[PDB]
């Protein structure tokens, strides 16, 4: 019950901050993903030498 | 599923403004992660020579 409540509370911060802000979360989420995605390709290739 | 509505937030600082340098920030590291897969491909190896080695990670 706790947990909940003060999960709530953080979530109706962000949530004052009307929906133009809720596009921009949205994408620089999709942009952190992709940057993630790019470095994981780097990590196998360096295995592969004696 | 509480949580996981706050984990797509956590990242931002609650500034409109301050937010766009961030997205403009990520779309560099993006560019410069890119171009550092450029030259490493050329200055292939090289050198040393040699025993039985133990050793690594």
């Amino acid at each position: 019950k706790q947990e909940l409540s003060t999960s709530r509370q953080i979530l109706s911060s962000y949530e004052f901050l009307g929906p133009e802000f809720e596009g921009l979360v949205q994408e620089y989420t999709r942009l952190k993903d992709k940057i993630k995605d790019n470095r994981w390709m780097l990590q196998e290739l360096s295995k592969s030498l004696p | 599923a509480a949580k996981e509505k706050l984990n797509s937030y956590l990242d931002l600082a609650p500034n409109p403004s301050l937010v766009k340098v961030k997205i403009e920030e990520a779309k560099r590291e993006l560019k410069a992660t890119e171009v550092e897969l450029t030259t490493k491909v050329n200055m292939m190896e090289f050198v040393v020579p040699e025993p039985s080695k133990r050793r690594l990670k």
